[PDB]
């Protein structure tokens, strides 16, 4: 839950399971970016954000 | 290294090298030497960067 | 009288090493909004709001 995430500030278990590779799901209300590009999704640039 | 010393002198150049206050520091001292209920504490968000 | 044999020593130390005297400098420490600070009982410290 990101807004428990941002209203307790403890990072710890996002930033293990980011680190780990582990997969997961961030829950929240969040902006996203609207890419078009082929060449952006075979380049995975979702995964470097 | 090679000294010339009185043996007066060596004992006391000796007591001071082999008695040294200088003690090994790493992460974990340091997060032990904040107090143990302060790091307890859901308001504090305590990291190591 | 001087004698080498019984003045040449050999002294032993550390190459080299850095002392560090403000330990919590170490630490980044941040804090929670105060509107959702709680107390031991997990509960907020004030709940009137």
């Amino acid at each position: 839950n990101l807004e428990e995430l941002m209203r307790t500030g403890d990072y710890a278990q996002i930033t293990n399971m980011l680190l780990n590779n582990q997969p997961v799901a961030l829950v929240g209300a969040l902006p996203f970016i609207t890419d078009s590009s082929v060449i952006s999704l075979v380049a995975k640039l979702d995964a470097t954000v | 290294y090679p000294s010339i010393l009185h043996p007066i002198d060596h004992a006391f150049n000796e007591y001071f090298l082999q008695h040294q206050l200088v003690e090994p520091l790493n992460n974990d001292i340091i997060f032990n030497y904040i107090p143990e209920r302060i790091r307890n504490d859901v308001n504090y968000i305590l990291n190591m960067d | 009288q001087f004698d080498f044999r019984a003045s040449m020593h050999m002294l032993t130390s550390n190459l080299t090493f850095t002392v560090y005297s403000d330990l919590l400098a170490f630490v980044s420490a941040d804090t929670v909004e105060p509107i959702n600070a709680v107390a031991f009982d997990n509960m907020r410290i004030m709940n009137e709001l």
